[PDB]
């Protein structure tokens, strides 16, 4: 769609203006460049006239050989400047951009970042923005080196004679014409080859993906006949498309051949006088003939670069088309209020008709009434899809409602995000450690606490029941996704910081849901003294003891649909003694 | 750099194409250098002769010569470029045959240690890499060294103190330049691929847990700690860019130095003749023109360091022991096939809690056996009466005769398996069926997946239909009634089947214990399993605790009296 196209190069120009000063020092170090070439070729086309035609002496010449070495020296000094000055664009433009993705993306909160695998945002904050590097410090700056060193060739040909600046400027209109024309027989192959070089592209992954399962088949050695069969297929597919990507290529290496050919032979025979035209009745000399020979090969040397960094372009609006999506997408963010709740103590929720909706919009829980008074532990039960843990979000304030969820007889879109927080812990269906080790772990909540409330809140968790175990001991790095600590060990430490600081409220998300048999008691009695603290909200899976808790909340694709004390419904026959029935069924 | 020896001994197969790609690119580039220096030579000798020469002068010659050489350098580079990427893909080809080859043999087991999926994404890069290996690394090195050998010999005949100053110049950086560049560049090559992983992992750890970090006041302690990786991440940038910098700097001064030679010393005189008119010209524009063969070079053994080092990874990965070898018996299949087990190893002991009564259990030819273990169990039933390992204590016979004297080709046709992990290949429907019974006809495909209940899969040209990646996904319930039809189609006398419910809605689950009864119905299923909904019809019943049969027996006699599975039927 090349509609879009349109917009993503307009996008990607639009985010060029952070290092601006940068593509703007680029382009004029390509115009210098392009005259220390010139400057360069003319040294070297009038020394090398001296000792040829008038055969003077090297020692004679020492004045032009110390400008050419000056020119030599300046010619890689803004090379070496140019190459330095295109990562500075580049880097900035990335820096910036990769700012604003993890602001939008933290300030989406944990409602939409879980839409998402965890490393399927680390491509587009990764692989995405430093995908778009080199268009910034490649290609854009080659662009405007491919328009002025060219155009500075043949202003500086043309005032010694007009028919070698003719050879080089006639070729300017015919390299986009026939690279045009072979295009678009190059864009029927790459068309009706699309579909099946993408099913081909990873068919090697997915046989290796599988290799259990063709084990068990029988069929490893019949898999060999087809990575055999689609390397050949994949093969012969993509040499008929690089059959005409190169010719497109080789319309310029075409050119670059029969300039330098025709310079050199309308040049040679305009010497010996079997040609007349091309210079201004003054005679041609050797000097003019030097210098557009020097300047042949540099004229479509910036075109030639060109076609190397001109993959940098599809590669980083390939970037562009996932960064605009992400970056323009309507998603709307709950209201963070300026009300401030002083109570520290348990708080009396309560809500009617919430609706609870994602950041997409969609509705997740429907109307739901409940009344929980301070200090008494409920939980919710229900099965998968019924938004139980979708309640506990748009309690910690990561989603949005419309209706009233007033928690201590205030309105909780009202009451201000970062205030709320400090009366609220939870414990959550997989335990994240955001930390690195597991001593800042616990103390996450409480950046420095008193090392007798911390041993007293470790303790209590039964996270010293393996800190003996572990190797470093309670100092131990906790490594990112790695099983230093099993399910088991990261779960009580998990509601080890849970516990740590006071709380007026205290959600659980499923807490000993995949843990084992061990730690499931020693994690679930921790908590279970700590819901008799202050109101706690848990959502559970094993319905099997729940005698203590006030209600039960059991609730089916968004609606609390029974409640009451685990005796009154546990034979009362309704969904949740179904429920409950599922859960035996099982072990 | 001996990593390479396997991988270079792969590409003997291929060694005329990939040698034709290497003359390519020497024709290719000794024809451009060959163009501005007959052509700079053309211009000095037609000037030096002038109009007074114009018959003497034979400048036909010269003039056939920049025709054809600029010829080569145009269908050169056209054909250097097609040998080279087809010898390429040729090489590919043999790279992952090769690969897969040896990591089939050690399928289960050798890949136990590393998360398949995040292994196998570096494998197949691995390969993506050895692959450049010819391109990116010995096509410009050997390329460039046989330029600079050509042009030094052949200038030779016109100097020898000018042809060697100009090679020894060009040589020196193609021995020296390349090699002092990735030293420099060693340090900070490391500390980048080390900022990068550091910043993976500190992104994935802010933003999974996002939801901790806010309500615990910290998303904002760890976001600048997230930033400054970014800033040494960016900072280890910018010094590999001031090196890619300084290497295009210093290369371009050395192609000047070797100018200034050229003009330097041929104008004292080039050989005996001295005040050589049309020889300087020769030589200033063979320097000017032959340091395009050492562009290349400086990022060719750049790339080396990669190819070496996936070289290392890729031959560790398929040098390994595999688990189990497999006898070439070549023992014909027999029906009814009667599994019994001796002392073996239900599950692999918890820190060696004891030495675990291995299970002895017997298996008739037709008798339907559900193992019915606790949540966690862990059963290698599947992994040990299919070969995953040998087990270590006990013995496993299938039909009255060791496990290990079955062939591979034997093995997988007497046991039939349904995984709890079902593959969905990204192939059509005929092909993610015929993965188990190749030689089966069309129609017989498609009576099995309406005879399983897979009728909404035949619609609209069902059996050419992509599954897969890129295709249509099926969700749970939908491959469990898949991985079942192959079962169904690869027919084998004992069927093992890990869990063939687990998270499937009490709705369609009835359907696939039922689909078992009519189905296998004279089979020697053994369903390994932790749900309860239709053990009934199960003969022998067995339950599990921690590797030691409690009970064992039919459903109703094991109900009857009070036991285990008692418990188990009625509360927790
Ligand atoms: N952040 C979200 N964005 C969009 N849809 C969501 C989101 N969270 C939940 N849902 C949808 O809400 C329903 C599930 O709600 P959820 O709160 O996950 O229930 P649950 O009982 O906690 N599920 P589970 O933990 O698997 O037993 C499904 O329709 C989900 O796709
Ligand atoms: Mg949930």
């Amino acid at each position: 769609n090349k509609s879009r196209q349109k917009e993503l190069t307009r996008w990607l120009k639009q985010q060029s203006v952070i290092s601006q000063r940068w593509l703007n020092i680029s382009r004029l170090l390509g115009f210098v460049s392009g005259i220390l070439i010139i400057a360069q070729a003319w040294f070297m086309a009038r020394i090398l006239q001296h000792m040829i035609m008038e055969n003077i002496p090297r020692e004679a010449l020492l004045l032009p050989f110390t400008l050419l070495v000056l020119t030599f020296v300046l010619r890689a000094w803004v090379v070496w400047l140019r190459e330095r000055v295109g990562y500075h664009a580049g880097q900035h433009i990335r820096f910036a951009i990769r700012r604003q993705v993890l602001d939008r993306l933290q300030q989406a909160g944990p409602a939409w970042i879980q839409g998402k695998p965890a490393g399927s945002w680390a491509t587009l904050v990764l692989e995405q923005i430093d995908d778009m590097h080199d268009y910034y410090a490649r290609y854009l700056p080659q662009m405007a080196l491919a328009v002025s060193v060219p155009l500075l060739i043949v202003v500086a040909i043309f005032p010694s004679n007009w028919a070698a600046a003719l050879i080089l400027l006639g070729t300017a209109p015919l390299i986009p014409l026939f690279m045009a024309l072979v295009g678009m027989g190059a864009a029927d192959a790459n068309r009706r080859n699309f579909l099946a070089l993408a099913r081909l592209s990873g068919h090697f992954l997915d046989r290796l993906r599988g290799m259990e399962t063709l084990r068990i088949f029988g069929r490893g050695e019949a898999e060999i006949e087809s990575i055999r069969s689609a390397s050949e297929d994949f093969r012969q597919r993509t040499m008929e498309v690089l059959r005409l990507a190169f010719l497109s290529s080789g319309i310029l290496e075409f050119f670059t051949s029969l300039s330098i050919a025709l310079v050199a032979v309308y040049f040679g025979f305009s010497y010996l006088g079997e040609l007349d035209f091309g210079h201004y009745d003054t005679g041609v000399t050797l000097a003019a003939g030097f210098l557009a020979l020097i300047l042949a090969p540099e004229f479509f040397q910036p075109l030639r670069d060109l076609g190397t960094f001109y993959h940098a372009k599809a590669q980083a609006v390939g970037a562009a088309d996932s960064l605009k999506t992400f970056m323009e997408t309507p998603l709307a963010h709950p209201q963070r209020g300026e009300a401030e709740l002083a109570s520290t103590d348990p708080v009396t929720i309560e809500a009617e008709e919430l609706f609870i909706t994602s950041p997409e919009g969609k509705t997740l829980a429907g109307p739901l009434n409940f009344t929980l008074p301070a200090g008494q532990r409920a939980v919710l039960v229900g099965r998968s899809g019924s938004g139980k843990s979708s309640l506990l979000n748009a309690l910690s304030g990561f989603l949005s409602y419309q209706g009233s969820l007033r928690i201590n007889g205030i309105e909780l879109r009202d009451l201000s995000p970062e205030s709320w927080r400090k009366h609220l812990s939870w414990v959550g269906q997989n335990p994240q450690l955001p930390a690195a080790t597991l001593r800042d772990n616990v103390l996450l909540a409480r950046p420095d606490a008193s090392e007798q409330e911390l041993q007293a809140a470790l303790d209590n968790a039964w996270v010293s029941e393996f800190l003996p175990l572990l190797p470093q001991g309670v100092d131990t790095p906790v490594g990112d996704q790695a099983a230093r600590l099993s399910v088991g060990q990261a779960q009580r430490v998990a509601v080890a910081r849970a516990l740590l600081n006071p709380c007026s409220l205290l959600l659980l998300d499923e807490p000993a849901a995949s843990l084992d048999a061990h730690s499931e008691q020693r994690v679930m009695e921790a908590l279970n003294a700590a819901s008799l603290r202050q109101t706690t909200l848990m959502v559970t899976h094993q319905l099997e003891d729940l005698a203590d808790w006030d209600v039960i909340w059991v609730m089916q694709d968004g609606r609390i649909i029974e409640q009451g004390r685990y005796a009154e419904l546990s034979v009362a026959g309704g969904p949740f003694a179904t429920l409950l029935a599922h859960r035996q069924e099982e072990i | 750099m001996r990593a390479l020896l396997p991988y270079l001994a792969l590409y003997k197969r291929h060694k005329w194409m990939l040698s034709l790609g290497i003359v390519l690119a020497i024709v290719t580039l000794l024809a451009s250098i060959g163009l501005l220096t007959l052509s700079g030579w053309f211009l000095s000798a037609s000037a030096v002769a002038g109009v007074a020469g114009l018959y003497s002068f034979n400048y036909m010659l010269p003039a056939a010569g920049v025709r054809g050489a600029a010829i080569t350098r145009t269908a050169g580079r056209y054909f250097e470029r097609l040998v080279s990427h087809d010898a390429t893909f040729r090489v590919l080809q043999h790279l992952r045959i090769y690969t897969f080859s040896k990591l089939l043999p050690l399928s289960p087991a050798g890949l136990a240690r590393y998360r398949q999926g995040e292994l196998l994404n570096r494998v197949v890069a691995d390969v993506d890499t050895l692959d450049h290996l010819y391109l990116r690394v010995i096509s410009p090195l050997v390329g460039a060294f046989v330029v600079i050998m050509v042009v030094t010999i052949g200038l030779s005949f016109l100097d020898f103190t000018l042809a060697f100053t100009l090679g020894g110049i060009m040589l020196l950086t193609l021995f020296l330049m390349p090699p002092l560049f990735y030293r420099a560049g060693k340090s900070t090559g490391q500390n980048l691929t080390h900022l990068r992983g550091q910043y993976r992992q500190q992104l994935t750890a802010w933003l999974q847990g996002q939801a901790e970090l806010t309500i615990f006041g910290a998303s904002d302690r760890y976001r600048t700690q997230l930033e400054n990786t970014e800033i040494q991440w960016l900072e280890a940038q910018r010094r590999q860019s001031e090196l890619t910098a300084l290497s295009q700097a210093i290369m371009l001064l050395i192609g000047a130095l070797a100018v200034i030679l050229m003009l330097w010393m041929a104008s004292g005189g080039v050989g005996g003749n001295a005040q050589p008119g049309a020889l300087i010209a020769l030589f200033v524009f063979c320097a000017l023109a032959a340091f395009e063969a050492l562009a290349p070079v400086t990022g060719a053994f750049q790339h080396l360091g990669q190819v070496i080092a996936s070289a290392v990874r890729i031959s560790d990965l398929t040098d390994q022991k595999p688990e189990v070898t497999f006898p070439d018996t070549q023992t014909r299949v027999a029906d009814r096939v009667s599994l019994t087990l001796r002392d073996v190893q239900f599950t692999y002991p918890e820190q060696s809690q004891q030495a675990l009564k291995g299970i002895s259990l017997q298996v008739n030819a037709g008798e339907h056996i559900a193992i019915l273990g606790r949540t966690g169990g862990k059963s290698t039933l599947l992994q040990q009466l299919t070969r995953a390992w040998d087990p270590q204590q006990g013995e496993i016979l299938l039909n009255d005769s060791p496990i290990a004297s079955l062939n591979e080709a034997a093995l997988r046709q007497t046991i039939s398996v349904v995984p709890q992990r079902v593959h969905l290949f990204s192939a059509t429907l005929r092909d993610n069926l015929l993965l188990a019974s190749p030689g089966s006809s069309d129609e017989a495909l498609s009576e099995i997946l309406r005879r399983v209940g897979l009728e909404k899969l035949l619609e609209d040209a069902g059996l050419n239909s992509w599954l897969g990646e890129g295709g249509r996904q099926l969700s749970g319930g939908e491959l469990r009634r898949l991985a079942i039809a192959r079962a169904l189609l690869h027919d084998a006398p004992l069927v093992l089947l890990d869990e063939p419910t687990e998270g499937l809605d009490a709705t369609t689950e009835s359907q696939i214990l039922e689909l078992l009864a009519e189905m296998m119905r004279e089979k020697t299923v053994l369903m390994v399993t932790h749900r309860l909904r239709g053990l009934s019809r199960f003969q022998q019943i067995i339950v599990m605790d921690n590797g030691q049969i409690i009970e064992q027996g039919t459903h109703a006699e094991l109900l009857a009296r009070q036991g285990r599975y008692y418990q188990f039927k009625q509360g927790l």
